[PDB]
């Protein structure tokens, strides 16, 4: 999911002092922060209203940012950028969620003859640039990353 | 509070942000269609980001490819309609990004909506946000 | 990790079979029903345990050695199969899945996975630890990690 | 309630329980050397099916670190005099560690629980347990 939220960082400069020391600051703060990502929050994909940060040696400067995290039970929709036998990833967003083969229904099988890799049933055919809606499973946060496992098993999942 | 975006939101909101930062850059430096869409993101971002942000780069692609509603006053129009049923941000943001046809599709992949709102009043949302699908 | 947990099933019998011998009956019912079985919420029914003791009187009670993945638990396995998203490792009656974002940095795919040093393929014994278990209806997954010190080859 | 094993009880158990059932039915009418005595037993204690608990045995065959249950008993008595938690037991009983920070790392509940001066030594005899067979 997508939020905007209220985020703070200290950051240390004497150095650098000066009449324009605070473009200075707003700079680390986006090699800092933007494009950031941890367990605990999700990714920091945005500093917002960049005219306007407020920044108050150190200095603890309060932001707003456009955040990504996922979260158990979500429905998604997506792109495949990958197949194999263990199953295919979906781009979402900045992250790639992956559905294992044993959350798909049972009638699709790895196609490990045709290339682009895939998977098929008697109708559908699933490989790379697919779209399709799965339900985030699971959310295993580390550190610096978050990962999702997926599935389309359930009812209005799958191929869109 | 608790802001959720949906994904037509969270598009305008980057985009806007990334406008307004490469116009404070140019202010402060010293003097002297939808695929057109992913050309003109790849030069914003090279000109307001850190370059090797891919994070914020595939969310672009991702955003313009999924993006169900593509103006702000179409998105404007979403959210009003969206808020005055008084359902939960988290329920907003998911029924704001998900099309779906009927009150079981949204109800199945939305549990929480189950006992918050009657079938007909959903379905009476779900075609009021089909109508302003952007058909572009 | 593996348990001995005391459970209990029932079984729907009548006229039809009453007589001398519907114990040893219920009993064949209840290992055709529980034993081999897989739950999300107990997990794996492996072996019905003390067979002349299970108790009748139908609802009836018995034990058995239940295997169920914890999160966190680190367990020893041995790799079934590589591929670009990872590999699968054989942990009792289980596959535990080491995405290939859980698999350390200086450690990547070639094809197996290497290292200035490692090589993990299909046969290799590897400790894992349990990141997640997502437990479904009649079935439960688990995605495992090697990043972390002491986890990995051999 | 649960009763935690560390992978040889499990062996023990199961085995125990299918030797009975054979017995129960025939009545009443090494290392790789064991992985073949498996199927045996299977086929005669079990449905024909049940993919899971052949696995397990398999499992449980190539990695069980004590093999007769005299050895089973000892590493109990040895594990159960610690005060630890039957989950931890059930760890220790089962991976084997060469020393404290491994074990500690892995099993990080131990931490506070007990000293690694004393943790080394249950190592130490746990290794000299361990079957060569």
């Amino acid at each position: 999911m997508f939020f905007i939220k209220d985020l703070s960082l200290n950051i240390t400069l004497p150095s650098f002092f000066g009449p324009r020391m605070k473009q200075y600051l707003k700079t680390k703060l986006l090699e800092e922060v933007e494009g950031s990502c941890t367990g605990k929050f999700g990714y920091i994909l945005c500093v917002l209203d960049y005219d306007n940060i407020d920044i108050q040696a150190e200095f603890n400067v309060k932001y707003r940012a456009v955040v990504f995290k996922p979260f158990k039970g979500e429905v998604v929709d997506g792109t495949v950028v990958s197949c194999s036998q263990h199953g295919f990833e979906v781009q979402v967003g900045p992250m790639k969620v992956f559905v294992t083969k044993h959350l798909m229904p049972q009638d699709l099988t790895f196609n490990a003859g045709s290339n682009p890799p895939s998977y098929q049933s008697s109708e559908d055919v699933i490989t790379i640039k697919s779209r399709i809606r799965v339900k985030i499973e699971g959310c295993i946060s580390q550190v610096s990353s978050i990962h999702a496992i997926g599935s389309i098993k359930e009812d209005y999942l799958g191929a869109i | 509070e608790l802001i959720a975006l949906n994904l037509s939101e969270a598009r305008l909101v980057i985009k806007e942000a990334l406008v307004e930062r490469r116009r404070a850059f140019k202010r402060s430096q010293k003097k002297h269609t939808r695929e057109k869409e992913l050309e003109s993101i790849d030069v914003l971002l090279e000109q307001t980001t850190g370059g090797n942000n891919k994070d914020l780069k595939n969310t672009m692609q991702y955003l313009t490819n999924f993006s169900r509603f593509r103006d702000q006053e179409t998105v404007g129009a979403v959210i009003q309609l969206l808020k005055s049923t008084g359902l939960h941000p988290f329920e907003v943001a998911q029924l704001g990004s998900l099309a779906c046809d009927t009150a079981d599709e949204a109800k199945t992949l939305i549990p929480s909506l189950n006992n918050k709102i009657s079938d007909d009043e959903l379905e009476r949302i779900l075609k009021e946000l089909s109508n302003l699908e952007t058909l572009y």
